[PDB]
């Protein structure tokens, strides 16, 4: 129906060599703590440092498609 | 408040001055000024610089250490 | 223009303090009109679309 | 004469009659379950009202009182161990501690690092005294009067 | 000749026109007049801000917004006043640092009157920051005023007496406004006694050597040099006001005051961060409060710690390095003052606080004695 | 959950030193505030008259004020009553007091937005990233009902449900109302709300730089002119022997 | 001898201790120091009134009542400040009348500086009366400010510019408070230039004849005479404040 | 430059934006019979009708 | 203000409690009525 420019710029930034390693290390943490029985650790760190690279790449190009 | 004519004693000193409308206000501004800045910098760099270099290294280490300590370690 | 330009400005306008002050007050008058005119034209050229007076034509009424 | 004028100008700065006219606070105890630190307002500064668990009452009961900065046992601060009421001002420089935080599971002051426990006693950091305990009595099992 | 005989113009002539001044005073001697320019700037902007300010706790926040939104050019006056206060502290610390380096403290009456001027300007700016009634305004007033609670046996009485109540409240803000209004005029009067004692001796110069053999009249040499420096002060002020008016402020101050919640990341203005860092390096309450006061009052002791047989540091390399170790150490405390109380900043701030007092009390006086022996006198 | 994520720097068209706000984006941003934000967020310090000559005409801003009813009075009987808004009215508050607001928003308090861009580190970069930055909680994070995961909010748990999405409104000029578009315009408007003097201050800043670029070398030249008498003076010592 | 050589005390010595003064100056020469006592009284009482005053039109009236009802001894400070202003004008008119009778106006710089002091104290007291925001406060501000409307061709602009609006309103009261705060300090500074020019010649005396043949030091003769006169000023003030605080005001 | 600063400080005293935002007044003419001077309020000062 | 002038504290408290005055908001954002206390000003008979 309506294509947000944020969608087509987001996944474009994820193929960069810098942040593909951040998404990999996040999916690792998803599998590490999911396996334990009773724990309290979470993957907040591994998510934020992934968004720090992606959102940094989104800002340089995103505003060129907006009015 | 002191006043001219009562300051101190001076003898046998001649001063030659030129009117300001007779001479340049910026004589050899770059051709002579830049060499003088380099002379003065060299004379004082070793007294002023090492303290602030020491600050820069302590600043960066303390910030790096504070950042790593806030990140968790596996149990 | 055989006499120097700065030389003729001095004899006519700067020698007396009275005319030296009149040239300043008259200069600030004409400087204010030209400086604000040129300054505003530069601020508006960098921001040609963005200002309201560049969009006031859409909203005729 | 000079004493009287200087005295009267001094009292002018002291709190006026309306400021001294502070009224007590009605606190609805049914709004405070266990493990919660409900924050009210009294005299302008916060009035923390907290309901403690058995895992906290016996924790603060067993404590080396001789080693404390302001020695005072938990039993002689609260009439009822289940209910504890504190003034939410740090004794160091008047900041408002964040409830149920810090190392000791009590209150932590973000301003300069003062640590408190479930009894409100000072255990670590720069503050020199335990959190203030106002005078209160339990008129019944649903309402508590502070003052 | 009529400049000299009129009862009123003779004072102006003997202070700004015919005043004998050294021929070689550097740009570091410009901050004296810039401090007066700053004081006059703050009085004018401040006075025009009091025409549209209300000290009611319920409208104090809104009256400042009313200035920056509805008053014709009220915002520019407002941010000149705020940034002018920061420029005031830039000039103070350079004025002080000038006098320490070049030994101008040997004018005891002028120096000691100077220390009084520093403290009153500090008190003035602290109360000024409380007036807009933001979050940092309120909790700035809470922390600093509570310092008096550290005074044994009378502290709480002095605090509650100053507050006008059991906490900072409406009575505290209204009186801080009265103090903030009047205290600048007392400062201007004390600045005249500052200059009165100075003119008894005239100015020092970069060499620390007497300059009576080579004096020039203040006019036209230092009138135009002071005019040029003022234009550079206006440049520094207007860059902040017209391109970065919130760079030196705190964003939490744009939220109205709330006595019930304190922000987590307390950060004072930049000109208090070095002394804020000194206080918290001492966990004892009274000890840290005394160290705060002594970090400033120690200036009154600097004349008694002068050991060198030379006045200025121009010819004292060992003292120069220790002088700049003090500036970088003060720059460290300012940095530590702006960071939270956690590892490793706690230990760095403790080491820097010791180095600050170690330099002034021990190292710098010992360097001046080593230098005397090196020159064989 | 004391880790922080800071917002990146978006290239806003008012970011530059001399760069004004985009007033078409302001206009669209007001429409976002009115239709979406105004039902939970007050703006106590902006009035309809502030819009005049910025993003609406006087007639447009008057008609906009008349679209809401506000309280006035007393009349001659001592009663309060409702009338259409006029230019002098401040924007209506959605709640009479913060206690009603907390009760209507699962205990959380939507702050006043008049100054939100200046009262939060990162300004419009923060607000833009917050609105457009919602995502599922990471593994091991379980938020209580009522709260929503947002990694840019301190603590990552925010009491505001995502307020914007594709086609939340239709713009008067036909602009596609995509999430990023709506966010960009509302952030631009909120910047203006917090700093209406923005454009005028930048114009003054330009004039200040140009005059200083003139006055600094001229005043410098006056200093050297007078001082040249001394800077070229020559000394000689001729004592009797 | 140390009173004479210290850079700061030499000013105090040459103005209040060793100052040669006529041996025969009457009680009419006491009002000079009483004007300074009044100026210092108004600054102290006034400063303590600004600690509990709000210039909001909706609370300016109530903040003054708050002083006279709830502030500890706020009423006595308040009525000292009001009656002190009236005592200020009693001393002004006697000071002026003294100079007219005895010809002291022949000190032109001192006299002309005096006229400036009279006008600024008048401007100060007018704005002070507007602050409590009673009926006479408002209509006093209305009438006197409208006097500028009489100035041809610019009068209404000066009036509306001063008012901050088309009439006396909240903007007028807030600025009158700022002026009323600062103007006394300018008066104190101008009072020093008043005394500076006076000391060039010294005082006149009742005979109008030069008194250099018979001079006495200011201390202890006129220090104690000025102290006695101050006690009589306090008596006149405290009779109003403590027995008739509304006699000179308007209901 | 000096003109601009002195001008801006001058306009600071001139009436603010909110003061200039005076709105008109609705007057109900049925409340005013003959021989009466009904006193309203407009711009702060009375408006005799 | 009555206390220690013409009534005792207990008398003046009981006098304040003879009238109802508005207070609030409570936690729901509603205003409510309570008995007067010593700190309340005398009730106005009309809102305006
Ligand atoms: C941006 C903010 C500005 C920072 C100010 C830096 C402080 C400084 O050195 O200024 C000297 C400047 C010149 O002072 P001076 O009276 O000639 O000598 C002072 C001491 O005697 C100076 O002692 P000295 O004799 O040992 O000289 C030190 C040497 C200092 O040299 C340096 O370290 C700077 C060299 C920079 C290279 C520039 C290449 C581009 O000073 C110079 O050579 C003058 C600086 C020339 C700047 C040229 C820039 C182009 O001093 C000031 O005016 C104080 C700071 C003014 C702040 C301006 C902002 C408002
Ligand atoms: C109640 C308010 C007080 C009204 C003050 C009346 C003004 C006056 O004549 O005071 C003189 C009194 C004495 O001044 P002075 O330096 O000895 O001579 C001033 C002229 O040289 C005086 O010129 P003169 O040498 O032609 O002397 C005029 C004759 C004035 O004689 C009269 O007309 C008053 C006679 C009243 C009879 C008392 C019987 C009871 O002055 C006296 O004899 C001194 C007054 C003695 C008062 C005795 C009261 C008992 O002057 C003042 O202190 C000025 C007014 C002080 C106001 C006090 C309220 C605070
Ligand atoms: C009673 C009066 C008290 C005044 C006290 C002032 C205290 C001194 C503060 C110094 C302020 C610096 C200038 C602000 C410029 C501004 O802000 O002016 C903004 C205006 C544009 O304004 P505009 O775009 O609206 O167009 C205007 C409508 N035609 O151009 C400028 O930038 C001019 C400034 C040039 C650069 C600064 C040069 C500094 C010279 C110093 C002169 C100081 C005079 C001293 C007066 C007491
Ligand atoms: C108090 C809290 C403060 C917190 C803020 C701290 C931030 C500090 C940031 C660093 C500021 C650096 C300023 C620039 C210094 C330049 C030094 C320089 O140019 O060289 C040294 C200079 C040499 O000149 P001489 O006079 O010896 O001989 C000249 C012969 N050609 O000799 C000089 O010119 C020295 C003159 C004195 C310099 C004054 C700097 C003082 C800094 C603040 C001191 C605070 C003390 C409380
Ligand atoms: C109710 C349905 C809301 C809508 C519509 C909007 N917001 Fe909101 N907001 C709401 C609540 C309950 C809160 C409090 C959250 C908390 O946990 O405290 C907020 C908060 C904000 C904030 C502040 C964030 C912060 O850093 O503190 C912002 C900047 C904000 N909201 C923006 C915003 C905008 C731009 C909206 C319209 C597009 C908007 N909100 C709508 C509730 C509601
Ligand atoms: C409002 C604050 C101040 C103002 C307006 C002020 C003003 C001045 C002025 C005009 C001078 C002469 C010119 C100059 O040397 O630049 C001067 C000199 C001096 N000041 Fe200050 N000053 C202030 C604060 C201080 C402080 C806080 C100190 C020290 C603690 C101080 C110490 C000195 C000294 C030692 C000198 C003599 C400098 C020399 O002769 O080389 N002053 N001051
Ligand atoms: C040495 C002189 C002065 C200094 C250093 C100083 C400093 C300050 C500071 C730092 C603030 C806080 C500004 C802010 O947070 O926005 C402030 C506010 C204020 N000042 Fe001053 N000030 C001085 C003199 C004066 C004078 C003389 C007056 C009035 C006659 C005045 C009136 C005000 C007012 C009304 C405010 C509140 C408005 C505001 O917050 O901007 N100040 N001052
Ligand atoms: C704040 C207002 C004033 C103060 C504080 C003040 C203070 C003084 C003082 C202390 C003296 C010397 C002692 C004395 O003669 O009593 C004096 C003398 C004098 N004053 Fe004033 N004065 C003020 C206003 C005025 C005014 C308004 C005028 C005239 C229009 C004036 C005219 C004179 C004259 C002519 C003298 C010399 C008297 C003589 O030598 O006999 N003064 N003033
Ligand atoms: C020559 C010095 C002064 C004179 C003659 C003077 C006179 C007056 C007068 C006549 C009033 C009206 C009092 C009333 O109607 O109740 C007043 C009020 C007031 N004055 Fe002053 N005043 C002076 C200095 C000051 C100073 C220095 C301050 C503050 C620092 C000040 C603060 C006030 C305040 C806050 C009020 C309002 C409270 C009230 O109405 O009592 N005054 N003044
Ligand atoms: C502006 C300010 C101030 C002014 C003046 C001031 O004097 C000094 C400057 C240097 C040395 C000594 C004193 N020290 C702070 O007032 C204020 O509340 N804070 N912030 C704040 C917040 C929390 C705690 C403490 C302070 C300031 O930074
Ligand atoms: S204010 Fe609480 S620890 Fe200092
Ligand atoms: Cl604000």
């Amino acid at each position: 129906e309506l294509v947000d420019p944020l969608t087509t710029v987001r996944e474009q930034c994820e193929q960069l060599e810098k942040c593909v390693k951040a998404r990999e290390r996040l999916e690792l943490c998803d599998e590490r703590v999911s396996s334990r029985s009773q724990t309290e650790e979470d993957c907040t760190e591994e998510l934020l440092d992934f968004l720090h690279a992606r959102d940094h790449c989104v800002a340089h190009k995103l505003f060129n498609s907006l009015k | 408040g002191r006043q001219f004519g009562h300051l101190t004693r001076v003898r046998h000193v001649i001063t030659y001055s030129l009117s300001p409308f007779e001479q340049r206000a910026f004589p050899h501004y770059f051709s002579k000024g830049i060499p003088n800045v380099l002379r003065r910098t060299r004379a004082c760099i070793l007294r002023v610089a090492p303290p602030f270099v020491a600050f820069y290294l302590v600043y960066t280490w303390g910030t790096q250490e504070f950042e790593k300590s806030k990140r968790k370690n596996p149990a | 223009v055989a006499p120097t330009l700065t030389a003729r400005l001095y004899s006519l306008l700067f020698r007396r303090t009275s005319t030296f002050a009149l040239t300043i007050v008259v200069g600030a008058l004409f400087f204010e009109r030209a400086f604000d005119q040129g300054a505003d034209a530069i601020y508006e050229h960098i921001n040609e679309g963005k200002l309201w007076k560049h969009i006031k034509h859409k909203y005729e009424n | 004469a000079a004493k009287n004028v200087v005295s009267q100008f001094v009292s002018s700065m002291s709190a006026s009659a309306d400021v001294l006219a502070m009224s007590k606070i009605e606190i609805k105890l049914s709004d405070i379950p266990e493990g919660k630190n409900m924050a009210f307002k009294w005299r302008g500064k916060p009035l923390f009202v907290r309901h403690r668990t058995k895992k906290e009452i016996d924790q603060e009961a067993a404590v080396e009182v001789s080693q404390l900065r302001d020695p005072q046992h938990d039993l002689e601060r609260v009439k009822k161990p289940e209910w504890v009421i504190l003034i939410g001002v740090c004794t160091h420089l008047g900041c408002v501690p964040i409830a149920n935080a810090g190392d000791f599971g009590g209150y932590y002051c973000p301003c300069h690092g003062s640590h408190y426990d479930a009894s409100g006693r000072i255990r670590k950091g720069p503050a020199p005294l335990n959190l203030e305990v106002p005078s209160y009595e339990f008129t019944s099992d649903d309402m508590v009067i502070v003052g | 000749n009529i400049r000299k005989s009129h009862p009123l113009m003779k004072i102006v002539n003997n202070a700004f026109i015919d005043l004998p001044a050294p021929s070689n005073i550097s740009s570091w001697w410009n901050f004296g007049s810039l401090l007066g320019i700053c004081l006059i700037l703050q009085i004018l902007t401040g006075l025009f801000l009091a025409m549209h300010y209300t000290s009611d706790t319920t409208t104090a926040f809104s009256s400042v917004t009313h200035i920056c939104r509805d008053v014709n050019y009220g915002w520019i006056i407002r941010y000149m006043h705020a940034n002018g206060a920061s420029m005031f502290f830039i000039c103070l610390y350079m004025h002080v640092g000038r006098g320490l380096y070049y030994g101008s403290y040997t004018f005891l009456e002028t120096w000691n009157i100077g220390v009084i001027l520093l403290l009153t300007v500090m008190a003035t700016a602290f109360m000024g920051y409380v007036l807009p009634w933001g979050q940092m305004s309120f909790w700035g007033a809470t922390v600093i005023t509570n310092l008096l609670s550290a005074i044994p046996y009378i502290g709480t009485n002095l605090v509650e007496w100053i507050w006008g109540g059991f906490s900072v409240d409406k009575a505290t803000l209204t009186r801080f406004f009265a103090f903030h209004f009047i205290l600048p005029f007392i400062i201007m009067a004390i600045a005249m006694v500052h200059l009165l004692f100075l003119h008894e001796t005239g100015s020092n110069n970069p060499t620390g050597i007497s300059s009576d053999v080579d004096k020039i009249p203040f006019h036209p040499y230092y009138t135009i040099k002071d005019i040029l420096g003022a234009l550079l002060l206006i440049l520094a002020l207007m860059l902040l006001v017209l391109f970065a008016p919130d760079l030196l402020g705190d964003p939490d101050n744009y939220t109205p005051a709330n006595p019930l919640n304190t922000p987590p990341h307390i950060k004072p203005e930049w000109y208090f961060l070095f002394a804020y860092a000194i206080l918290r390096s001492i966990p004892n309450k009274l000890g840290g409060v005394l160290a705060l006061a002594f970090s400033i009052l120690i200036l009154a002791l600097i004349p008694l710690l002068h050991t060198s047989k030379q006045r200025s540091m121009m010819f004292r390399p060992l003292s120069q390095c220790l002088f700049w170790a003090l500036v970088a150490d003060l720059l460290t405390l300012t940095w530590i003052g702006g960071q939270p109380v956690e590892h490793p900043y706690i230990t760095i701030g403790q080491l820097a606080s010791v180095l600050y007092f170690l330099l002034i009390l021990v190292l710098m006086p010992t360097a001046g004695t080593i230098e005397n022996k090196l020159l064989k006198w | 959950s004391d880790l922080e994520l800071h917002p990146p720097s978006y290239p806003w068209s008012h970011r530059g030193l001399l760069s004004s706000l985009d007033h078409t984006s302001i206009r669209r941003g007001f429409q976002v505030y009115k239709q979406v934000c105004s039902s939970c967020h007050s703006m106590d310090y902006v009035a309809y008259r502030h819009l005049v000559g910025v993003c609406y005409t006087e007639d447009e801003a008057k008609a906009l004020a008349e679209e809401v009813e506000v309280q006035d009075g007393p009349n001659e009987d001592g009663e309060m009553f409702m009338r259409p808004g006029k230019l002098s009215d401040y924007f209506p508050k959605p709640y009479p007091n913060p206690e009603a607001a907390r009760a209507a928003n699962n205990g959380a308090l939507p702050p006043d937005l008049s100054y939100i861009v200046r009262a939060r580190h990162g300004g419009e970069d923060y607000v833009f990233s917050l609105l457009t930055g919602y995502c599922e909680p990471p593994t091991g994070v379980s938020l209580r009902e009522g709260l929503y995961f947002n990694p840019y909010f301190p603590g990552q748990a925010i009491g505001m449900a995502p307020p914007i999405y594709n086609e939340v409104l239709e713009f008067d000029d036909g602009t596609p109302a995509t999430m990023s578009q709506v966010a960009k315009d509302v952030c631009t408007f909120l910047r203006w709300a917090a700093e209406p003097e923005h454009d005028h201050r930048k114009r003054m800043g330009l004039k200040m730089l140009l005059m200083m670029g003139l006055l600094l070398p001229l005043v410098y030249a006056m200093k050297r002119h007078k001082w040249s008498v001394l800077k070229s003076r020559k000394l000689a010592y001729r004592p009797p022997k």
